[PDB]
RNA sequence: UUGACCUCAAAUCAGGUAGGAGUACCCGCUGAACUUAAGCAUAUCAAUAAGCGGAGGAAAAGAAACCAACCGGGAUUGC
RNA sequence: UUGACAUUGUGAAGAGACAUAGAGGGUGUAGAAUAAGUGGGAGCUUCGGCGCCAGUGAAAUACCACUACCUUUAUAGUUUC
RNA sequence: GAAGACAUUGUCAGGUGGGGAGUUUGGCUGGGGCGGCACAUCUGUUAAACGAUAACGCAGAUGUCCUAAGGGGGGCUCAUG
């Protein structure tokens, strides 16, 4: 690893110093990692995609919708998470303006194993175009646990642009937790990346309403 | 090929070894001609003793440094301490080695003493006149034998003070083994602010 | 540098009284004389610089002594000769700057 | 006979491989149509 | 120029085709069949545009 | 391992072989005796699955030829954008790494996705390179 | 340059370890073959030494010093009349000049155990089988 | 015009010298394969045989850009 | 056969690529407008204005940064063709 | 006259190269070849009631599979009628 833990600790220290004390903001500020990869071609090279689950959640309150069956909706009443049924999805009747409104409403979607087949048939491909596609859930697993999991998901997918960005966590967390999460995210990124630590163009740490800080 | 319980042999006879076979049939005749050559050389140098005087000198390696033997020639420092030049010593029959040095005072003193006895024992003739004939001996090495120095006396008093001579060897080996790591730790301790 | 008297250790060997013999003149073969120093300085003034020495002068001026030593190690044989060559070229730069 | 030419030999008189020979071929191989851009009778 | 292998072609053209005229070049290229290939590539490009139009 | 050895006589028609480090599928096999005393030689004519080229080879029958592992896998389309298919696995896994087909298969698939059928795509893996070969429509579970 | 192996059409007729033709190198030096050709040109002289003067891509240029062993200024002048001894005929052909001894490997040391008194002499000395009258 | 210098020539110019033989031993160059590996290609045979150049009664080597690591030895050669 | 180095010197132009110093730039349609994309973002405010709900549009707008692609000047610059 | 620091030449490096060199091209086997594997193994039988025991004898099988289809414990009883 070219990046060192003490340098991460230092840069996190002035980042939290700027975010917390000097210029506090009313909205909670998310810490962002913005990466750019180098000597890489989206068209020819394999398009890497991967996901990791952070231990402490970056975004506790981000909106999630659960497409679900009878059992999934009944459990979702206990979870307190917004849900529309298969009958509701049929009532939508593939109307583009309303489903675009739903896609801009909800950042994340969780769907059942049974209904994940016809989620494209009822809804179409505009979810894949946006990049928000429902994540599978089963009857055995806990919905609120997987809501916490999806809220803690970090995903790197190549697409077409050679620069990516993820949300490591909040400003308000503790410094060692922030250091550990940014280190494991960089390690996950270089694990997905071929010819690791040399196709890394630039790594940037930032806070929401904050200046950029360059880690190599 | 390989057979009964026998040791593995290594006989290097796969070349044309019968082209190079030297059988020393001429051992006896070669010895006779060698004695003839020695006698005619002695008759040719009829007063001189057939060989130069060699210094006593300490044998090199740790296997053989317990012994002392004959060298090639005397040091220039040794012949200057004996009180004669190197050219004159070479003319009167003393082997001089310009390329060995004196680091040992006992060897230096032994060689100086040996040169003193040689200068006492020889007769040098005048270059022009009478030549007072003097019945040569044939071996300066036999007239000046190389003697091993007496290192100790055969009976002493026991001087014991409790170190067992095994702990001493073991501790010396250990401090040689862990020398350089100790100055490494000392250097980093010194540069620790 | 005296011996210890025992067969192993740091200064193993028998203690004998030393003599410290007279120094040989062949041990000073590489010593520089005044006359050869004068000759070398004069012919350096007359002949100037070789092309690799000129591009080394440019490498100390631009890219620093590390790249200069790397190029001189590639050009000459060994790192020792490269270090000595870069040192004397830095001396030429200082002398020409004084000129 | 095949000792005498690349085309020699066989139980029928036939060439065997193609008779168009590379320009980079060596001596003893250049027997045939050397570096032919095209072959055949054009009409 | 910047694109690879252009230089190798240039050396050859200079080496053997310097004393040539355009009329000869066209005749030679046709006999070789090089010209047909160029045309086919151009036709493919037109085809790609055509496919998009048909879909629309 | 990715690939495993086999014998030429053990090979038979509609099987996969490695010819010149390419995954190939045999269309023709022919064995002819070398000399009256000698063993027969196997001539093999095969087609590369990915590129469609015709590759042949002649070997001794007792010789061992390399054979790839070919896996055919079944997926449902999500979107066709920029020449890259997006597929959806059973248990909800999704891949976008597959490039879209470039031939008449790709054209027919593009028209079928434009006019809105639910399309079932077969993609094959052999020796670390990935492609799509055929598509159907789901007769039930609409 | 190198010495091309003088075989017709590169055929060596042997094992593949001896099939090399192009990258083979002559064991003597260009200085040595230069002074040997000069000695053949003036066989009445004796080759003393040689030195490099110039070179280009095709040729290397040497200057050869030669001494006349019949001239009275070399018959006298005891510093140089050793060259008139008949054991010094064609020193450059027997490899007795400076570059000849350099190419033969004649030097003191552990790096010259194969070639110290003569390579073939040492090979015969350590491939001889020595048998005495009373067998040891 | 005359006299030098440098470089290059010519003489049946004055006086010399080289070649060829021998080659057991010696100093170099060049250089195989049979064979062994129970096959065979690296290897081995072998830094050999054959081939070429050059000496003497011996030749070659030889007075350290050595060996060592010891209380240090001290040109070369040979056993 | 192709490339590099040497043989191999002497002169002019024109392009291109890096280093690190800094600048500006992005118009199918629809949509209040010129939408390079991404990612965060519900509050930021300097105006108490801009976003957000809402309109349209694949992609939505404040306020932040990042990454490409372009053009753009300069160095006792490094270089290649 | 032409050509010109390019050819040429030298040394490395990649390609091409049956024109040429060297070598190889299993075994069992009711002769060899084709066929088969009796070439490393396993079950039943031949096999003659200890063990051992052949044939290209007979009927078959192996180059895998399993985080449980391993280990421990508890409860229950299966095919069929
Ligand atoms: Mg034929
Ligand atoms: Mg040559």
């Amino acid at each position: 690893s070219k990046i060192t833990s003490s340098q991460v600790r230092e840069h996190v220290k002035e980042l939290l110093k700027y975010s917390n004390e000097t210029k506090k903001r009313n909205f909670l500020e998310t810490v962002e990692l913005q990466v750019g990869l180098k000597n890489y071609d989206p068209q020819r090279d394999k398009r890497f995609s991967g996901s990791l689950k952070l231990p402490n959640c970056p975004r506790p309150n981000m909106s999630i919708c659960i497409f679900g069956d009878a059992f999934d909706v009944d459990r979702a009443k206990s979870c307190g998470v917004d849900a529309m049924s298969v009958d509701d999805l049929k009532k939508l009747n593939k109307n583009k303006k309303l489903i675009k409104k739903l896609s801009k409403k909800y950042n994340a979607f969780i769907a059942s194993e049974v209904l994940i087949k016809q989620v494209p048939r009822l809804l179409g491909p505009q979810l894949s175009k946006a990049g928000k596609f429902p994540t599978p859930v089963s009857h055995n697993d806990d919905l609120y646990g997987k809501v916490t999991d999806v809220r803690s998901t970090i995903k790197f997918q190549l697409k077409k642009v050679l620069c990516l960005a993820v949300a490591v966590g909040n400003v308000e967390m503790e410094e060692d937790v922030l250091v550990n999460q940014i280190l494991m995210s960089v390690n996950f990124f270089v694990s997905l990346l071929k010819k690791n630590w040399q196709n890394v163009g630039s790594l940037v740490v930032k806070s929401s309403m904050g200046p950029a800080f360059r880690l190599y | 090929a390989i057979s009964k319980n026998l040791p593995i042999l290594k006989n290097h006879f796969r070349k044309h070894w019968q082209e190079r076979v030297k059988v020393h049939f001429d051992q006896a005749g070669k010895k006779v001609s060698r004695r003839n050559a020695r006698a005619t050389r002695a008759a040719k140098i009829a007063p001189r003793p057939l060989d130069l005087l060699r210094p006593v000198v300490r044998a090199p390696t740790v296997k053989y440094n317990r012994k002392v033997r004959a060298g090639r020639g005397f040091t220039l420092a040794e012949v200057k301490a004996a009180g004669l030049t190197a050219a004159y010593a070479r003319t009167i029959g003393i082997a001089v080695d310009h390329r060995r040095q004196n680091r040992n005072q006992e060897i230096f003193d032994a060689n100086v003493q040996r040169l003193k006895e040689y200068q006492s024992k020889i007769i040098v003739f005048p270059r022009n006149g009478k030549a007072p004939e003097a019945e040569q001996v044939l071996s300066a090495a036999a007239t000046f034998p190389i003697a091993q120095p007496a290192t100790d006396v055969e009976a002493r008093a026991v001087q014991d003070n409790g170190e067992s001579a095994f702990r001493t060897l073991r501790l010396a080996r250990s401090e040689k083994k862990f020398r350089g790591i100790r100055e490494k730790r000392a250097r980093e301790k010194a540069e620790a602010e | 540098t005296v011996k210890t008297g025992i067969a192993i250790g740091l200064n193993k060997g028998k203690k004998v009284t030393s003599m410290t013999p007279a120094p040989k003149i062949s041990y000073k073969k590489g010593a520089a004389s005044n006359r050869t120093k004068f000759v070398r300085s004069l012919v350096r003034e007359i002949a100037g610089l070789s092309p690799y020495e000129r591009r080394l002068i440019d490498l100390i001026r631009n890219s620093g002594e590390k790249r200069a030593r790397k190029v001189a190690k590639k050009r000459l044989g060994s790192f020792t000769r490269a270090k000595a060559k870069v040192e004397e070229m830095n001396n030429i730069i200082a002398a020409s700057r004084r000129h | 006979n095949p000792v005498d030419h690349p085309h020699g030999g066989g139980n029928h008189q036939h060439i065997g491989k193609a008779s168009t020979i590379s320009r980079g071929a060596v001596s003893g191989q250049k027997a045939g149509l050397i570096a032919a851009r095209r072959t055949g009778l054009l009409r | 120029s910047n694109v690879r292998g252009k230089r190798g072609k240039l050396k050859k053209i200079q080496k053997k085709y310097a004393d040539q005229d355009e009329t000869e070049r066209l005749l030679r290229l046709e006999a070789l069949g090089t010209l047909k290939g160029i045309e086919k590539q151009q036709q493919r490009k037109k085809e790609e545009i055509m496919k998009r139009e048909v879909r629309e | 391992s990715a690939t495993y050895p086999m014998q030429c006589s053990a090979l038979r028609k509609n099987g996969f072989v490695v010819i010149k480090s390419r995954p190939c599928k045999i269309v023709d096999m022919s064995t002819s005796k070398t000399g009256k005393h000698g063993h027969a030689k196997v001539h093999l004519v095969a087609i590369d699955i990915f590129t469609g080229k015709k590759l042949e080879d002649l070997s001794p029958s007792t010789h061992n030829m390399e054979v790839p592992v070919v896996k055919r896998n079944e997926y449902q389309l999500l979107d066709i954008d920029d020449g890259f298919l997006s597929l959806m696995n059973m248990d909800g896994d999704t891949k976008d790494d597959v490039k879209a087909p470039e031939g008449e298969l790709g054209d027919s698939l593009q028209t079928a996705f434009d006019e809105g059928k639910d399309l079932m795509v077969t993609i094959i893996s052999a020796m670390g390179e990935e492609a799509a070969i055929s598509f159907k429509e789901a007769a039930r579970t609409d | 340059g190198n010495r091309k192996r003088p075989v017709p059409k590169g055929a060596t007729y042997g094992k593949p370890t001896n099939q090399g033709v192009n990258e083979l190198k002559y064991q003597r030096s260009l200085r040595a073959t230069a002074e040997e050709r000069v000695g053949r040109r003036a066989a009445n002289l004796r080759v003393l030494n040689s030195y490099w003067v110039n070179q280009d891509s095709t040729y290397k240029y040497f200057e050869v010093i030669l001494v006349d062993p019949q001239h009275k200024a070399i018959r006298r002048d005891a510093r140089y009349n050793w060259i008139c001894d008949p054991v010094h005929k064609h020193r450059e052909a027997r490899g007795l000049t400076a570059t000849g001894k350099k190419s033969r490997g004649i030097n003191k040391g552990h790096k010259f155990n194969n070639t110290k008194a003569g390579r073939r002499k040492t090979w015969k000395r350590q491939n001889t089988l020595s048998l005495w009258r009373y067998r040891k």
